[PDB]
């Protein structure tokens, strides 16, 4: 059943699994109309589908055209997510298909289970973890490809850059979750922390800066500090 | 008017005949039930005084043969049996009637309750759900599991209800995943009505049979079947108007008949709240909604 703090190491074993996050699929700006009513304007979205072991990110860009003439969009978004994940699994060779798909939100379980009836051996699982994958659109290069899309597109990334050359998946995932948690809690501060020293750049083929092992320890410390402060603030403790 | 004689009543037992029931004492001179209305199926059911576990009983139609009950002291239950010798049977029934050793099926003239619970229920359909083809009557008890329960174990003693599963390839057309899951009209109308049941009468027959097994034997799988068949209709946007009108009547009599004290175990909160308040048919079951609100407002 559900994935939690107790069964955490399962993410980094040799059974192929994917996390699916639907939180950036349906995105709107809310605005006033001329008549002083409110209306939404959809902007491009994305499915965040991540192998936590390899860092392979299947970023399915959701172009605003998919919503044209559709009703109940927040409900459709869950089914469109499930249809795209199902299409991704069918596109993968059998030995690359996931054994488990973990949805970050319980509302994805029935849409994904129904789209995957052809795959009775793929387990669809919720999680108790509060994963910060909503902050994916705070990664500048992911945000850029979503916002420039003029059509439906799938773009492949490694969200861990070359980290797995030096650290285990467990540690790579903990780093990723700490960066995203920071970006989610205070985006400006987090982005300031990541780029304050201009000598450390982002390689053209990477998402994050080229930190040494020593510089990641300092960065990681600055992100924990950012997260605890904002918590004291939020809650006056 | 037909008769189900009993050879004897060697053990103390509560005997049910349809919606009626009578206490019989150990070795009480009880020789059966007379004045049973022709034209309906009936169920004769038993709960031993010494084991208020294992409710069991026999679905039968007196037009299909001469049936009697006889206690089996080896298997420890009241067994239904067919008497093939018509003259032996008439002679047995006439004697027991003359000696007034039989209870009379206590139908009130005005009272259509049993007709209203069994309107679409046919013995020939019962015998397909409860497979034991050497008998013209069907045995059901509290513990019998359904074909669907067995998939999720003895197939000879199973209730062969039509499997309904909202998250199955049967229920969901490829490329109509969202449409077919949120509006089950395809599943109800093409797969189940046109495809399997052939008409709404056989569908209502199985629904009514499932309810009666749930109520009279506390059969949990029957309860699941009754709720699944209600939820499939309520979750369909497109249902023939005659089916909705008839479903309202069917459910009304079922809710009217349910013992008030059994509403907690026989009624599924999620299904009823969905069916009366969220579903496509939330406004189509006026009689059922009024009786549920007045009788079981707690559940809702």
């Amino acid at each position: 059943g559900a994935m939690n703090s107790s069964n955490y190491a399962e993410l980094f074993n040799n059974d192929i699994k994917l996390f699916v996050d639907d939180t950036n699929v349906y995105r709107v700006t809310v605005h006033k109309t001329f008549e002083g009513n409110v209306a939404t304007k959809a902007i491009n979205g994305c499915i965040f589908t991540l192998n936590p072991k390899t860092g392979h990110l299947f970023l399915k860009i959701i172009h605003t055209s998919v919503w044209a003439g559709q009703k109940r969009l927040s409900q459709l978004a869950k089914w469109k997510t499930a249809e795209e994940v199902s299409a991704l699994v069918r596109s993968l060779p059998k030995e690359e298909q996931p054994k488990q798909i973990i949805v970050t939100r319980k509302a994805m379980l029935d849409p994904l289970e129904v789209h995957m009836l052809d795959f009775p051996n793929i387990a669809i699982r919720p999680t108790e973890l509060r994963l910060p994958f909503s902050a994916a659109m705070s990664i500048d290069k992911l945000s850029d490809v979503v916002m420039k899309a003029t059509e439906p597109q799938m773009v492949l990334f490694n969200i861990y850059d070359d980290w797995l050359d030096r650290i285990s998946s467990y540690t790579a995932f903990s780093r990723l979750t700490l960066l995203l948690r920071a970006l989610k809690t205070n985006e400006e501060s987090a982005k300031m922390i990541l780029l304050s020293d201009p000598t450390i750049t982002i390689k053209s083929y990477h998402l994050w800066p080229s930190f040494t092992d020593e510089q990641w320890i300092t960065i990681e410390s600055q992100m924990r500090d950012l997260i605890l402060t904002e918590y004291g603030r939020k809650y006056n403790v | 008017m037909n008769t189900v004689p009993f050879t004897s009543a060697p053990i103390e037992v509560t005997i049910g005949i349809d919606q009626y029931s009578f206490n019989v004492k150990e070795n009480q001179p009880f020789h059966g039930i007379k004045d049973i209305p022709i034209g309906h199926v009936h169920v004769i059911h038993f709960q031993h005084a010494d084991n208020s576990s294992m409710r069991y009983g026999y679905w039968f139609d007196c037009r299909m043969g001469n049936f009697y009950i006889q206690y089996d002291p080896k298997d420890g239950l009241y067994k239904m049996m067919e008497e093939r010798d018509g003259a032996k049977f008439e002679n047995i029934v006439h004697n027991f009637k003359e000696r007034q050793m039989m209870v009379s099926y206590p139908k009130i003239d005005e009272d259509d309750t049993w007709y209203n619970l069994t309107e679409f229920v046919q013995m020939d359909k019962i015998r397909k759900i409860v497979r034991k083809d050497e008998n013209q009557f069907s045995y059901v008890d509290s513990s019998m599991t359904t074909v669907q329960e067995n998939e999720l174990s003895d197939p000879a003693h199973s209730l062969n209800y039509t499997v309904i599963n909202f998250k199955s390839r049967e229920a969901i057309r490829p490329g109509h995943e969202m449409e077919d899951f949120l509006d089950k009209s395809y599943y109800l109308n093409t797969v189940m009505l046109q495809g399997i049941f052939k008409n709404s009468s056989n569908y209502f027959g199985e629904l009514q049979f499932a309810f009666l097994n749930a109520m009279f034997f506390g059969n949990y799988g029957s309860s699941l079947q009754w709720h699944a068949m209600i939820e499939l209709i309520c979750s369909s946007a497109t249902v023939p108007k005659h089916m909705l009108d008839k479903l309202d009547e069917i459910l009304y009599y079922q809710i009217k008949t349910l013992p008030e004290q059994y509403s907690d175990i026989l009624l599924n909160e999620r299904v009823w709240n969905i069916c009366l308040y969220s579903s496509f048919q939330k406004n189509s079951l006026h009689n059922t909604e009024k009786i549920m609100e007045n009788k079981y407002p707690e559940l809702l």
